[PDB]
C-alpha cells in the first residue's frame, strides 16, 4: 500500500 | 477539508498573527492536525529499507518548513502573553461573556495562570511583604494598543465601510470605502473585526 | 443689467480667477434650480432672467396656467431653440405654455450659447 | 480693524444679522449627515452636521423644536445630545445679564434640557 | 536633599547598564522600605489627632502619600527591570544561567528562574504526542545539511536515522541540520562557511 | 454637576459649528442601517416653506415668539440654517 | 491576592525619569504649612517675595497639590523661544535643550490648564508645529550609514532607532546575491 | 516580519522546470501532489523544489514569461508613465533574486533583464520615499492609500508607523488643551 496524507487526516477525524 | 487546505489557511494565520499588536482569536487545532501529519510522514519514512534517493529528501526538505511555521507561531503568541498575563486572561472572559470565539486554548490559558503565580511570588517575596497594609495590592498596568498603525491589504469582495478617528476634530469620526483590491496605512482597531473574519491581510 | 450685448456701454474692465467663476457657476446651478421649482410647484408669482443673447419673463395668468416669454431673438436662435428640443409658438417674441416650458428650462441650464 | 497686508487684503470686516438690510445675502449653512454601527450592539448611531458659517443662537432653539416635533425623545431612556464648538473666541457676551447662560453641550428630552454646571 | 532622591538612584543603576546585570542592591532598597514605612507613621499620627477630633494640620497628607506611592514605583519598576534580563537567559544558547550571571542575583530571582522553565517545559510537553522543543527552528531553513568543526572531544554521537559519528577536537562533519542544531546552541560545534 | 430647565437656555456666543448624535434614525435615513454617508434629502415645498417661516419670524426687526409652525418638520430644519451676511465673494471664507 | 489597574505605562523608565523633573513655581504665603519645604524639598527655608515663596518642585509632587499654586515655564519653552522654534526648527539640537522635550511639554500643558488656558492652547499648537517639521528629517537621516542621531530628542529616537533597524536587515539581505 | 520571511513566502509558488531524472509514481507532498518527472517532459513543481533540484543537477529551469526583456521593457514603460506604484507579478522581485542566486545558468539575456529589474526597483523606491515624506508633513488626516505595493517594499518601510503612532499623542494633547 501507498502512504498518502489523506488517510492519515482520515484517521485523525475519527479519533477526534 | 484536505490537509493542502489546512496548510493554506495555516500561512495567513501565521502572517496576521506576526503583524498584529494584540492577541487573535487561537488556532492551534490547525497546528495539531499539521503536528500529527509530520509524525505520520515521519514514520512512513521509517518504514523505508533505502533512503539514498530523491523521495525522501524532497519529504524531509517539506517536513522542514512545516515544523518552522508551527514553532513560530507558537513563539510568537507565548511571547505575546508574557508581557501581560493578567489582561489576557481578563480579555478571554470578557469575550466568553460576549459569546465569541475563544482567545485562549486550554494550554495557552493554564500556561498564562501559571505564569502569573509563579511572577507573582517574585515581587512579593522582594517588595510588597515590607509595605505598609494599604499598599500591599499588586499592580496589573492597562493595555497599550490605543494608536498602533498597520499596512493593510482588502481581499475579500463586499467588505463595505470603516470608520476612522478625525483629526481635525477628534470629537467625531470619518468613513472610509474599501474597494477590494487596495492597499491602506490605517489605524489597527478599525480594521480589528475585519482580520478576524479574515477579510484583510496584514503586511 | 443690461446684458444683451449690441446695449452695452465700454462697461468696466475686470478679470477674475478661476476659483471665483466656478464656484459662482455652481452657485448660479442652484440658484436657478430653486427659482424654477419654487415657481412651477409653489406660490412665488414670476421672475426674470438676463443674457447676453436673449431674455426671458416666466409668469402665471389668473389653478393657474403657467406661461414663458422670450424677446428679441434672431434666425439663429430661433433654430437653436428648435434644435434643443424648445418648439414654440412664434407670433421677434417667442411664447412657451404648460407642460413645454420645462424644456425650456432645460434648455436655459445646460445650453452653450 | 482693516487689514492691508495678508489673505484678507483690504477687505472690510463682516456683518452678520437676522432680519435684511441693504446690500445683505441671504445664506444656508452646509448641512449632512452619517450613519455608524458597531460591535452588533443595539447602539447604532446617528449624525447631523451643520457646517461653514456662524452658527447663530435661534438656531439651536429652532432646532431643539425639530427633535421634540419628530418625536425622537419617545424613548426617554435614549437620550439625545447637541454640541455647539469654538464659542471661547467670543468670551462674555453672555456674562451682562441674568437672562443668558455659558453652555457647550446640551441633553435633549421632552420633559426637560439639561447641561454641566460649567 | 529631597524627600524621593534615594529611589531614582535605583532606576538611573537599571538604566546606566544594558545587558550585563548588575549584583542585587538589597541596602538602597531596605532604605527606601524605612523611607515609606516613617511617611507612614507620621500621616497616621496626624489621623489620629483627627479621628481623636484634636487640632490638626491636613495639608501635607496628599504631598506624604505621593511621595510613598512614587518610591514604590520606583522599586517594583527595578524589580521588573531586572526579572526582564533574567527571563531573556532561557532562550540564549541552551536553557541555562552561567555562573557569573547566578552570583549577581538573590535567592528570589533564582526561584523564579526555575519556577518559569518548569512552567514553559509543562507547556511544551503537551503539544501533540511527543512534544516539541521551542528552541529549534528558530529561523526559515536554508538547506538540509550543515558543514560543521566540532571544538572538543564528545565522543560518540548519532543522527535520527541511527548513523554513528565520532566527533573529536578538530575535525569536519556533515551533518542533517536537525539533529546537531542543540550542539551547536551548546558550544561544541560551529558552523563551516 | 447637572443643571436643568424646562426649555433650552440662551447662549450669546457665536460658534463654527454644530452636532448633533442621537439613538434614533432621521426621517431621510429609514431604509438604512449599515455604516455610511447619508445625503439630507429635502421633499417639495419644505425649503420654500421653511424660507417663509423664518422671515415671518423676523419679519418686525425682532422675533416674535408666536407665529404657527409649518406642517412639514423638514421645514424648521431649514428655517434654524438661514441667516444674511456682507461682504460677498464666491470661493473665499467669511 | 488582590490586584489593582494602573497605567499602561507604570514600569517605565523613562517616564519615572520625565516624571522626576522639577520646574519653577511659586506658592501663596501662609496657604501651606512651611514645614513643607523642608519635608518634601529638603529647604530650610523658603525664598521670599510679595508674590510668594518661590521654588522648584517636580512634576509627580505637583500633582498632588490641590492647593493653590502657581508656575513660571522654564527657559526652553519660554515665549520668545516658542516663536524660535515654531519659526524653524528643522536643523535645532533639542537634546541640547531638553532630553525630554515634547514629554515635560505634556506635563506643562496639563498642569498650566486650571491657571491660563490661552497659554496651555499656545504652548500645545507650537509642540505640533514643531513635530510636523521634523519628523521627516528623522525618518530620511535613518537610512544614512555614518549617521549616529546625535541631536534628537528621546521620542524622535524611537523612530530613528526603527528605521536603523528596517535599513539594516534589507541590505543584509540583499547582500547575498553577489 | 522581515526578508527573509517574504522569501520564505515567495518560496510557495509554482515554476516549470523540465527533468533528467525519471520516476514512476507521483509525490504525494502534504501541499499537495505533483510527480509523475518524465525525463524531456517539463511540469510545475513548487519553486522551493525546483532550487532543490537544481542543485542536485536532477532538472532544467525554465524561467517565467515575465523575466522576457520585452515585458520587463513594457513593465518598466507602465512604471514610469504611472504616478503611483505600477502592477507587479506575485513576489517579483523576491523570484528575482532567487533565480538570479541559484539558477543564472538557465536566465536568457541574463545582464539585460538584471539591469531592467534594477531600473524598476529604484523609481519604485523614489516613488515610495516622496509619497512617505509627502505623508508625514500631514495633520488633518492618519490615513493613505498605496496600491500595488509589494510584501517586500512594505516590510522595508515600518519607520512611518512608529513616526504616525508617536505624532497622534501631540495632537490627541492639542484636542485636549483646547478650552471650553
Amino acid at each position: 500500500e501507498h502512504y498518502n496524507p489523506r488517510n492519515r487526516l482520515k484517521t485523525q477525524i475519527k479519533r477526534r | 477539508t484536505t490537509p493542502e487546505e489546512v496548510l493554506r489557511k495555516m500561512t495567513a494565520t501565521w502572517q496576521n498573527e506576526l503583524c498584529a499588536p494584540c492577541l487573535l482569536p487561537t488556532q492551534m487545532e490547525l497546528v495539531e492536525i499539521l503536528l500529527d501529519q509530520i509524525q505520520g510522514m515521519e514514520e512512513n519514512i521509517g518504514k523505508q529499507t533505502d533512503k539514498m534517493q530523491l523521495r525522501i529528501s524532497v519529504h524531509r526538505v517539506e517536513l522542514q518548513r512545516i515544523g518552522f511555521i508551527t514553532s513560530d507561531y507558537v513563539r510568537c503568541r507565548l511571547q505575546k502573553i508574557e508581557s501581560n498575563p493578567h489582561d489576557a486572561i481578563d480579555q478571554h472572559k470578557k469575550r466568553k461573556e460576549e459569546g465569541k470565539s475563544d482567545l485562549l486554548s486550554e494550554s495557552e490559558m493554564k500556561f498564562a495562570e501559571e505564569y502569573a503565580l509563579a511572577e507573582s511570588n517574585l515581587f512579593q517575596k522582594t517588595v510588597l511583604e515590607f509595605m505598609p497594609a494599604a499598599l500591599k495590592k499588586m499592580p496589573v498596568p492597562r493595555g497599550d494598543h490605543d494608536d498602533v498603525m498597520v499596512y493593510a491589504k482588502v481581499t475579500s469582495d463586499d467588505v463595505g465601510n470603516v470608520a476612522i478617528p478625525d483629526w481635525q476634530d477628534l470629537n467625531g469620526e470619518v468613513i472610509l470605502e474599501m474597494e477590494p483590491e487596495s492597499c491602506h496605512l490605517i489605524p489597527f482597531e478599525s480594521v480589528h473585526q475585519l482580520v478576524e473574519d479574515g477579510n484583510i491581510q496584514l503586511m | 443689467y443690461p446684458r444683451i450685448t449690441a446695449e452695452q456701454e465700454n462697461v468696466s474692465r475686470v478679470s477674475l480667477a478661476p476659483l471665483v467663476t466656478s464656484t459662482m457657476l455652481e452657485q448660479w446651478q442652484e440658484c436657478y434650480a430653486e427659482l424654477y421649482s419654487s415657481y412651477k410647484k409653489g406660490q412665488r408669482g414670476s421672475f426674470y432672467v438676463a443674457t447676453a443673447v436673449c431674455n426671458v419673463l416666466f409668469t402665471k395668468m389668473p389653478g393657474q396656467k403657467l406661461v414663458a416669454v422670450i424677446t428679441h431673438t434672431t434666425s439663429a436662435i430661433r433654430e437653436h431653440l428648435r434644435s434643443q428640443g424648445v418648439d414654440f409658438e412664434a407670433p421677434q417674441c417667442l411664447v412657451v405654455h404648460g407642460s413645454k416650458i420645462h424644456a425650456l428650462f432645460n434648455a436655459l441650464m445646460d445650453s452653450d450659447v | 480693524v482693516h487689514e492691508k497686508t495678508g489673505p484678507y487684503t483690504k477687505i472690510p470686516p463682516t456683518l452678520i444679522a437676522t432680519s435684511p438690510f441693504l446690500y445683505g445675502q441671504l445664506l444656508s449653512l452646509t448641512k449632512s449627515s452619517n450613519i455608524f454601527a458597531k460591535a452588533g450592539t443595539k447602539c447604532t448611531e446617528y449624525e447631523l452636521k451643520l457646517e461653514n458659517g456662524p452658527v447663530l443662537p435661534h438656531c439651536a432653539k429652532m432646532m431643539t423644536q425639530f427633535i421634540r416635533s419628530t418625536n425622537m425623545c419617545s424613548t426617554e431612556e435614549k437620550p439625545v445630545t447637541m454640541q455647539v464648538m469654538d464659542r471661547h473666541t467670543s468670551q462674555g457676551m453672555s456674562d451682562w445679564t441674568e437672562t443668558a447662560t455659558n453652555w457647550n453641550t446640551v441633553t435633549i428630552a421632552e420633559n426637560c434640557v439639561k447641561w454641566t454646571k460649567n | 536633599g529631597g524627600v524621593a532622591d534615594k529611589a531614582l538612584q535605583l532606576v538611573l543603576e537599571m538604566k546606566r547598564n544594558p545587558d550585563v546585570l548588575p549584583p542585587y542592591n538589597t541596602e538602597l532598597v531596605r532604605q527606601c522600605y524605612q523611607k515609606i514605612d516613617e511617611l507612614f507613621q507620621k500621616n497616621a499620627a496626624v489621623v489620629e489627632k483627627i479621628r481623636a477630633g484634636l487640632p490638626h494640620d491636613s495639608t501635607l497628607l496628599q504631598p506624604r502619600l505621593a511621595a510613598m506611592c512614587h518610591i514604590r514605583r520606583c522599586m517594583m519598576a527595578y524589580v521588573n527591570e531586572r526579572k526582564n534580563r533574567i527571563r531573556s537567559f532561557r532562550w540564549k544558547y541552551g536553557g541555562a544561567l552561567p555562573a557569573s550571571v547566578r552570583n549577581a542575583l538573590c535567592d528570589a530571582e533564582i526561584q523564579f528562574f526555575n519556577e518559569y522553565s518548569s512552567t514553559l517545559a509543562r507547556f511544551q510537553s503537551n503539544l501533540g504526542e511527543g512534544g516539541v522543543n521551542l528552541l529549534l527552528h528558530s529561523a526559515p531553513p536554508k538547506s538540509l545539511f550543515v558543514q560543521v568543526r566540532a571544538l572538543e572531544d564528545y565522543g560518540e554521537f548519532e543522527t535520527s536515522d541511527g548513523t554513528q559519528v565520532q566527533l573529536s577536537k578538530d575535525s569536519l562533519h556533515s551533518l542533517p541540520r536537525q539533529d546537531c542544531e542543540m550542539l551547536i546552541r551548546q558550544g561544541v560545534l560551529e558552523l563551516v562557511h | 454637576a447637572q443643571e436643568s430647565a424646562e426649555d433650552l437656555p440662551t447662549d450669546l456666543r457665536i460658534g463654527s459649528k454644530m452636532r448633533i448624535v442621537s439613538k434614533v434614525s432621521f426621517p431621510w435615513m429609514n431604509t438604512r442601517k449599515s455604516t455610511g454617508n447619508v445625503i439630507v434629502k429635502f421633499q417639495t415645498n419644505d425649503r420654500f416653506d421653511g424660507m417663509q417661516y423664518f422671515n415671518k419670524t423676523f419679519l418686525n426687526g425682532y422675533e416674535d415668539p408666536t407665529v404657527p409652525l409649518p406642517v412639514s418638520p423638514m421645514s424648521i430644519l431649514e428655517a434654524a440654517s438661514l441667516f444674511y451676511q456682507f461682504p460677498v465673494i464666491p470661493g473665499l471664507k467669511m | 491576592f488582590e490586584i489593582q489597574r494602573v497605567e499602561s505605562k507604570f514600569f517605565d523608565l523613562d517616564d519615572i525619569i520625565a516624571k522626576s523633573d522639577s520646574t519653577s513655581c511659586t506658592f501663596e504665603i501662609g496657604d501651606l504649612n512651611p514645614d513643607f519645604f523642608q519635608e518634601m524639598l529638603g529647604v530650610s527655608k523658603p525664598t521670599q517675595n510679595a508674590d510668594g515663596y518661590g521654588v522648584d518642585a517636580p512634576y509627580w509632587l505637583l500633582e498632588s497639590v490641590r492647593s493653590s499654586f502657581s508656575i513660571q515655564l522654564p527657559k526652553a519653552y519660554s515665549v520668545n523661544m516658542q516663536n524660535v522654534l515654531n519659526a524653524d526648527s528643522k536643523k535645532l539640537n533639542l537634546s541640547g535643550l531638553q532630553q525630554h522635550f515634547y514629554g515635560n511639554g505634556m506635563q506643562l500643558c496639563r498642569l498650566m490648564k486650571g491657571e491660563n488656558p490661552d497659554g496651555a492652547l499656545s504652548l500645545a499648537r507650537c509642540l505640533v508645529s514643531t513635530l510636523t517639521q521634523r519628523l521627516g528629517e528623522i525618518v530620511s537621516t535613518a537610512t544614512h550609514l555614518q549617521s549616529k542621531g546625535e541631536k534628537f530628542d528621546s521620542l524622535e529616537t524611537k523612530v530613528f532607532l526603527e528605521g536603523k533597524r528596517c535599513k539594516e536587515d534589507i541590505d543584509t539581505w540583499l547582500r547575498q546575491d553577489n | 516580519m522581515n526578508a527573509e520571511r517574504c522569501e520564505f513566502i515567495a518560496g510557495n509558488s509554482l515554476i516549470e522546470v523540465i527533468p533528467s531524472i525519471s520516476d514512476d509514481r507521483p509525490i504525494h507532498l502534504i501541499s499537495g501532489d505533483i510527480g509523475p518527472f518524465e525525463a524531456g517532459v517539463p511540469c510545475r513543481i513548487p519553486v522551493w523544489t525546483a532550487i532543490l533540484m537544481k542543485r542536485k543537477h536532477n532538472c532544467k529551469v525554465v524561467a517565467p514569461q515575465w523575466m522576457d526583456v520585452d515585458e520587463l521593457k513594457k513593465i518598466l514603460t507602465s512604471e514610469t508613465e504611472s504616478q503611483g506604484l505600477a502592477k507587479l507579478p506575485d513576489h517579483f522581485f523576491e523570484i528575482s533574486h532567487m533565480l538570479v542566486r541559484d539558477a543564472r545558468e538557465d536566465i536568457f539575456e541574463v545582464e539585460a533583464v538584471k539591469s531592467l529589474v534594477q531600473d524598476i526597483y529604484d523609481r519604485r523606491d523614489a516613488k515610495l520615499r516622496s509619497s512617505a515624506i509627502e505623508f508625514l508633513r500631514q495633520n488633518q488626516t492618519c490615513h493613505a492609500q498605496l496600491d500595488n505595493v509589494q510584501l517586500i517594499e512594505a516590510s522595508s518601510a515600518r519607520a512611518t508607523l512608529e513616526a504616525c503612532r508617536q505624532m497622534g499623542a501631540v495632537v490627541r494633547n492639542k484636542h485636549e488643551s483646547t478650552p471650553l
